[PDB]
Formats: C-alpha cells, structure tokens, sequence
C-alpha cells in the first residue's frame, strides 16, 4: 500500500464531456485475518489501504458552447497507509465506479 | 511493486492447533485503493463524500465449527478468499 | 458473455448503465450474484428475486431515481446472505413487506438513502447471525417498539449509526439479542427511555458517541463491557452496570 500515480476523470455536465488529469493517490495491499473465536466484547478489526493526509489542488476546466471555462477542486494523497477508511470523508464500498469515469464517451 | 505482503491463504492458528489435529485460519493480503469520487457517484448520494475507497478483505469462504480443549467452540476455516470487509469503516 | 442492457458475466450480473426501469424478467436462474449500478430503475418490483435459489448477494448501488420497493422482494431465497442497498438518492419508500424469511441472511445494508424508516425486518427469521448496518439516511427520525424483533434467531449487530434519529421508543429492542448497538452521529438524539432494552439481551457493546445523551436506563446494560461515547471504557469502570 503506497502513493501511485493514477488518472482521474473530471467531467463538466454542461459541455458533455470530461478531462483527463493525472495525479496521485493510494492503492496496494494490506494485511488482514478471520477470527476463528468470536469474544462478542473483542471484536473484529480490518484495514484498508486510505489516505492519511491529503490535499487540495485546483484545476482550469475548458468550457463549450455557451459556457465559459471553470474551476474544479479535487483531493489529493500525500501520504497512505493501511487503515480505517475515514467514513466522514471516504465512501467506503467493494467497488465505486473507477478514477477516470466518465458519464459521455 | 511487490514490496511483502502474504496472499490471503489458510494458515495454521498458533493457539487452538494441536499435534495431529490443527485448525485452520484465514490471514494475509488483500488489495484496496482510494481516489477521488466521480463526479457521478456525488449524484446518487444525499451525503457527500470527496473520495472513494475500495477494498477488499481476507476471509474465510468456507468452514466448520469445532469443539477444543478448554470448552471454547471456534470455526476451522477451509476456505479463504478476499471479499467484502465489514468492520474497516471510521 | 452478453444480453444488451446486462452482462451475464460468470454467474455474476451486471446491469450498469441500463436500458431499464424494472428489472429484466429474462435473467438467468443460476446466478450467485446481481448487481444493479448506475441504473435508470424506478422501481424494483414484487417477486423480482423470484426463483433465485442460487443467489448470495444481491447489489443495488448508485441509483438515481430507485423511488419504490415493493412487496417480496427479498423471499424465498434460501442462499442470501448479502443485501446492499447502497446510494438511492430518490429512494423514499420500502414497503413494510419488502424481506421475508432469509435463514441465510448475514448482512443487510442501507445506506446514503432517502428512506425515512427502518425496515420491517419481523418477517426475516435469519438463522445466522445478522450485522444490520443502516447508515447515512439522514430521514430517519425514530425508531419503535419492536423494531428488530424476529430479524434473527441470534446475536444481532445493529448499526444505526450516522441518520437523524431523535427519538427512540421503549421496547425498540424488545425480543432482540443485542450484540452491539451504534447509534453514533445521530446528533439530535439526546435521551433513552428507561424501558429501551425491555426484553432484550442488552447491548454488549454500545456506541453514543456524538449524540447529546447524557445518561443511561437503569436496567438492561447488565452485559455492558465497551461504552463508546467521547472516549471508550472497560475497567475504566466497574459501574459499566449502570
Ligand atoms: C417483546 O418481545 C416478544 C418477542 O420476543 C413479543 O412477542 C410476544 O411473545 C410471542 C412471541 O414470543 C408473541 O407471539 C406475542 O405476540 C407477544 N406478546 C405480546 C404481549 O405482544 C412481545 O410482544 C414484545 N413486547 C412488547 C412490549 O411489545
Ligand atoms: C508520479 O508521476 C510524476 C511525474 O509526472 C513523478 O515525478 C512521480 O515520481 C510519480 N509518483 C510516484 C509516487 O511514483
Ligand atoms: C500522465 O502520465 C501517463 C504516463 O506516465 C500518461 O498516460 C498520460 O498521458 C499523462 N497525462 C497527461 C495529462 O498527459
Ligand atoms: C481443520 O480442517 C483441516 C482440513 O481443512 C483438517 O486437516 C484439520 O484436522 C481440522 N482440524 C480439526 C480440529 O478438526
Ligand atoms: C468536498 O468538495 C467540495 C467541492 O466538490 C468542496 O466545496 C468541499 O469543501 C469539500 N469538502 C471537504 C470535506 O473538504
């Protein structure tokens, strides 16, 4: 579980497109086991690979017809590490829909 | 790359094994990843969230549940896979 | 492998993306699982799970306009043992009927939906145990005597963490083995009745972390050995039989 270079889609609704931006996030492996006695006041823990710290950083977004370019504000890693998913800020799921997803194309 | 981690696998437990009849556990190494959510995906959600986990978890597909030594009744697992976590949140 | 709106991958369903408002009728009956993402679905009709005894775990995530679920839904599936129910923005209603006798039923989710009550989980009678794990519904409000009563045979985990319940009525958990109770982040909920755990086994371990409750019934945390509140305890008190 360590910082990797992936590729993010960024897409504008109005112009019906999206754009490629290449930045850094978390992804890996982490250890984990399966209890096999249950203490009902011991429960069971499990980590996942998560950012630890992260940024944010702004990017020019190109307009279209009739609007204008914009502005989009997106997360950054700075520093991963093999624990709880922060469910304040972290959509905890087996599966989202990717980095580079995008609705057109 | 591949710095170590173990792939998840069955492995013998230190404590409820004995000689001749050793119970089975699911430990090891799955894969996960965080990035950035989808524009689209803030769509289906009341809640907003700025980034996405995925992640997978190293436990037991199959197994049986057996009685040892001190009374205690425990799960020898016979299969291992990495599936859903459900205890990794906040 | 393919059919237009849906993949039949190796026993494993996907419907993304889909050309549908219900759920197509023609889906093969040996599937282990179906996943339903980024659907178009308005509704997930009655029986449509109907004659899968085959099926594990059944995904519906990221569904933007899922409003209704209706009647029997979730019954006569003898291998499930997941439901996630994930990320229904519109989804306002799961009919009082909607699960019924799940012996198998180890995970029930709901989550970032726009559902304003707790399932009717009476009808389920899971013969494992079950972790219900209701989270991020900021429509829930209350929750009522005899809400998780014949969910299982068993221990019972029930996270009702992060929703907008207010208020809890006594014998909420009435008939029920409680396993851990969270109900962390439900902010505005500020008092138990003193009858909550009437008839139950009493929470083990009980999350009220960041709620304004500032006091605990009398009777019913009789097997109390974790209290998350601002902090966790143990032997941090002997009185963990408050
Ligand atoms: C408390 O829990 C029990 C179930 O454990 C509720 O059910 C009573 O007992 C049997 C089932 O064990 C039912 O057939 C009856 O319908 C119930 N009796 C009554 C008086 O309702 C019981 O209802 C719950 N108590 C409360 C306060 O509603
Ligand atoms: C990601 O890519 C940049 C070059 O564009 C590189 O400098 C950096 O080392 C890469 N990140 C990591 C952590 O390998
Ligand atoms: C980011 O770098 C990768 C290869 O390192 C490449 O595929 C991609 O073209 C780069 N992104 C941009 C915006 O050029
Ligand atoms: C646990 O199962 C393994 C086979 O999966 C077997 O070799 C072992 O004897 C079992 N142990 C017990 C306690 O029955
Ligand atoms: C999440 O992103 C939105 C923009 O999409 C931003 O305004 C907000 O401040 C971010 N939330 C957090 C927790 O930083």
């Amino acid at each position: 579980c360590e910082l990797t270079n992936i590729t993010i889609a960024i897409e504008k609704e109005e112009c019906r497109f999206c754009i490629s931006i290449n930045t850094t996030w978390c992804a890996g492996y982490c250890y984990t086991r399966d209890l096999v006695y249950k203490d009902p006041a011991r429960p069971k823990i499990q980590k996942t690979c998560t950012f630890k710290e992260l940024v944010y950083e702004t990017v020019r977004v190109p307009g279209c017809a009739h609007h204008a370019d914009s502005l989009y504000t997106y997360p950054v890693a700075t520093q991963c590490h093999c624990g709880k998913c922060d469910s304040d800020s972290t959509d905890c799921t087996v599966r989202g829909l990717g980095p580079s997803y995008c609705s057109f194309g | 790359d591949v710095q170590d981690c173990p792939e998840c696998t069955l492995q013998e437990n230190p404590f409820f094994s004995q000689p001749g009849a050793p119970i089975l556990q699911c430990m090891g190494c799955c894969f996960s990843r965080a990035y950035p959510t989808p524009l689209r995906s803030k769509k289906t959600m009341l809640v907003q969230k700025n980034v996405t986990s995925e992640s997978t978890c190293c436990v037991a597909k199959s197994y049986n549940r057996v009685t040892v030594m001190g009374g205690f009744k425990v799960e020898n697992h016979t299969a291992c896979h990495c599936s859903t976590c459900y205890y990794h949140k906040s | 492998c393919h059919h237009r709106i849906c993949h039949c991958s190796n026993r494993v369903f996907l419907c993304q993306e889909s050309k549908v408002t219900e759920i197509p009728s023609d889906l093969p009956r040996n599937a282990i699982e179906l996943r339903f993402v980024l659907t178009k679905l308005r509704v997930i009709q009655k029986g449509a799970f109907s004659g899968f005894g085959d099926l594990e775990k059944i995904e519906i995530s990221q569904n933007d306009v899922l409003e209704v679920i209706e009647a029997d839904v979730f019954s006569n599936l003898p291998k499930l043992h997941e439901i996630r129910i994930e990320k229904a923005n519109n989804l306002l209603y799961i009919n009082p009927e909607a699960f019924q006798n799940l012996p198998n039923l180890q995970y029930l989710l709901i989550s970032n939906t726009g559902i304003k009550h707790l399932p009717d989980v009476h009808k389920i009678h899971s013969l494992q145990k079950v972790l219900l794990d209701i989270q991020d519904n900021i429509n829930i409000h209350t929750i009522e005597r005899n809400s998780f009563v014949g969910l299982s045979f068993e221990s019972v985990i029930l996270w009702l963490n992060k929703n907008g319940i207010q208020e809890i009525h006594n014998c909420a958990f009435n008939g029920t083995q409680l396993d851990e109770l969270n109900l962390s982040d439900n902010n505005n909920l500020e008092e138990l009745p003193n009858d909550v755990f009437h008839g139950a086994s009493g929470p083990v371990i009980l999350d009220i972390s960041r709620t304004r409750i500032h006091s605990l019934p009398s009777y019913g945390l009789e097997n109390l050995k974790k209290l998350r509140a601002r902090s966790t305890y143990n032997l941090k008190k002997l009185p963990t039989l408050e």
